[PDB]
């Protein structure tokens, strides 16, 4: 892969000069850029074009003079600059991959250079689905429609359980640095679509798209992601209550049902053959980043008397992973 | 590389006030926007303030409007959130997050979250017990060990395992609300049968409200 620029050349100011970059190696899935650079001082960001052409940005400088175009066909980008300031005076980088990075852009591919000299003499978003659910290497969409115009003002967040929103794509179909090729955005005029193309047990998260175009940036419902994987049965495990826990007047017993395929299991449990109800407290984890399982514990709580009254104190398990209900049981008083 | 770290969560009164820090690193709240978002529990991301620490110029939304007051102090690189007449619907995990860009805005860095509890009920620090490691809780080498962190108030309490050289197959349950009014979860891991016996199991268990740090040992039966 080489990205070759050409069309650089001396211009007096006020002047208009088109630059093309040919791009041989495909880079219709990815953006394109424009970098600039003044000899003795760093490499400073220019335009940028999203894969489909959907959205750009200029850096404050050049916004209303520079436009970026982009040839999909031809796989060429261009940058037409127009009423050239003395300022603008350098060498021209044609950029592929070009990301935000919370600095300043990074890129995976770079151009020689072309000189250029320059001589002086309230608005919601109605996000859908709310719930989704796909297998891997699924093809998902969530589509989050704008109450007027936006422009491109329009940022995706995925949050996993327990952490902060994390940015995906800026700018309605950017891509920040870090995030995996699979997430693709576009525009079309209010309508901006997220599509996770090969969909993974680490995309399991709650989506939103965001509009900043206007005061308040408002966000939308966000679309749970489940990832569908094989059935899987769950490992069942009993623990009876601590010793520290019977010295006051409770004894919790859990029942541990460890990484299970789908969430749906029934949990009944038994006091000397004598069905419990009302008594236990179920708590079912967020689905694996890693292998989309769940998890589930029924607690059943009950006085260090009551305890001290029964047998056998069984947990008794139901799941699409198990031909026959799964029981695990301890006495109390043995080893 | 930039970061947002937050401070100042936790239980407060209904009515009265608290105040939360945003400390930034790596780069100067004068260059960029600095903003406070919130999740209600369960619930989707509500965009609560914002402040351009360059001149103080500050923008809210209508439900914190005259109540919440979002503040910078660039000497300090930190912005705040001081909130005040707390209301019930203000229950939420509160995050800061910048406006980073070159010719776009776009929250590219946020803060960890604070969970903010407006409650008149009072704090208490949670009671540690071993879910102890037996021939019940034993299926094909795989052992399965945890811990019970009953009766606390407010949410949230964050459990480690061997002061986080353990995270492989950790399972720390979402807390469930007692009749009592008080939280109870589990924090569960499954470790292999070979190490149990030679390897010790500590699970790290914080009540921040109550600044409550509690490392009970879990042992076989």
């Amino acid at each position: 892969v080489q990205l070759v620029e050409s069309g650089g050349g001396l211009v007096q100011a006020g002047d208009s000069l088109t630059l093309s970059c040919a791009a041989s190696g495909t880079f219709s899935s990815v953006a394109m850029g424009w970098f600039r650079q003044a000899p003795g001082k760093e490499r400073k960001f220019v335009a940028n074009i999203s894969w489909n052409g959907d959205s750009t940005y200029y850096t404050d400088s050049v916004k209303g003079r520079f436009t970026i175009s982009r040839d999909n066909a031809k796989n060429t980008v261009y940058l037409q600059m127009s009423s050239l300031k003395p300022e603008d005076t350098a060498v021209y980088y044609c950029a592929a991959d070009v990301r935000w990075t919370g600095d300043g852009h990074r890129a995976d591919y770079w151009g020689q250079g072309t000189q250029v000299t320059v001589s002086s003499g309230d608005i919601q978003m109605t996000q859908s689905p709310s719930s989704l659910s796909a297998s891997v290497g699924d093809r998902v969409t969530i589509t989050c429609r704008a109450s007027q115009d936006v422009n491109t003002a329009v940022a995706w967040y995925q949050q996993k359980p327990g952490k902060a929103p994390k940015l995906l794509i800026y700018s309605a179909s950017f891509l920040y640095s870090g995030v995996p090729s699979r997430f693709s955005g576009s525009r079309s005029g209010t309508d901006f679509t997220l599509t996770i193309s090969s969909l993974q047990p680490e995309d399991f998260a709650t989506y939103y798209c965001q509009q900043h175009y206007t005061t308040p940036p408002t966000f939308g419902q966000g679309t749970k992601v489940e990832i569908k994987r094989t059935v899987a049965a769950p490992s069942v495990f009993i623990f009876p209550p601590s010793d520290e826990q019977l010295k006051s007047g409770t004894a919790s017993v859990v029942c541990l049902l460890n990484n299970f395929y789908p969430r749906e299991a029934k949990v009944q449990w038994k006091v000397d053959n004598a069905l419990q109800s009302g008594n236990s407290q179920e708590s079912v984890t967020e689905q694996d980043s890693k292998d989309s399982t769940y998890s589930l514990s029924s607690t059943l709580t009950l006085s260090k008397a009551d305890y001290e009254k029964h047998k056998v104190y069984a947990c008794e398990v139901t799941h699409q992973g198990l031909s026959s209900p799964v029981t695990k049981s301890f006495n109390r008083g043995e080893c | 590389e930039v970061q947002l770290v937050e401070s100042g969560g936790g239980l407060v009164q209904p009515g009265g006030s608290l105040r939360l820090s945003c400390a930034a690193s790596g780069f100067n709240i004068k260059d960029t926007y600095i903003h406070w978002v919130r999740q209600a529990p369960g619930k989707g991301l509500e965009w609560v303030a914002r402040i351009y620490p360059t001149n103080g110029y500050t923008r809210y939304a209508d439900s914190v409007k005259g109540r919440f007051t979002i503040s910078a102090d660039t000497s300090k690189n930190t912005a705040y959130l001081q909130m005040n007449s707390l209301r019930a619907e203000d229950t939420a995990v509160y995050y800061c997050s910048r406006w980073g860009g070159d010719g776009f805005y776009a929250m590219d860095y946020w803060g960890q979250g604070t969970l903010v509890t407006v409650s008149s009920a009072s704090t208490k620090g949670p009671s540690v017990f071993p879910l102890a490691p037996s021939s019940k809780s034993t299926s094909g080498g795989t052992a399965a060990l945890g811990c019970l962190v009953k009766d606390y108030f407010p949410e949230p309490v964050t459990v480690s395992w061997n002061s986080g050289a353990l995270t492989s197959g950790v399972h720390t349950f979402p807390a469930v609300l007692q009749s009592s009014g008080l939280y109870s979860l589990s924090s569960v891991v499954t470790v292999p049968s070979s190490s149990l016996g030679t390897q010790t199991y500590i699970c790290n268990v914080n009540h921040k409200p109550s600044n409550t740090k509690v490392d009970k040992r879990v042992e076989p039966k």
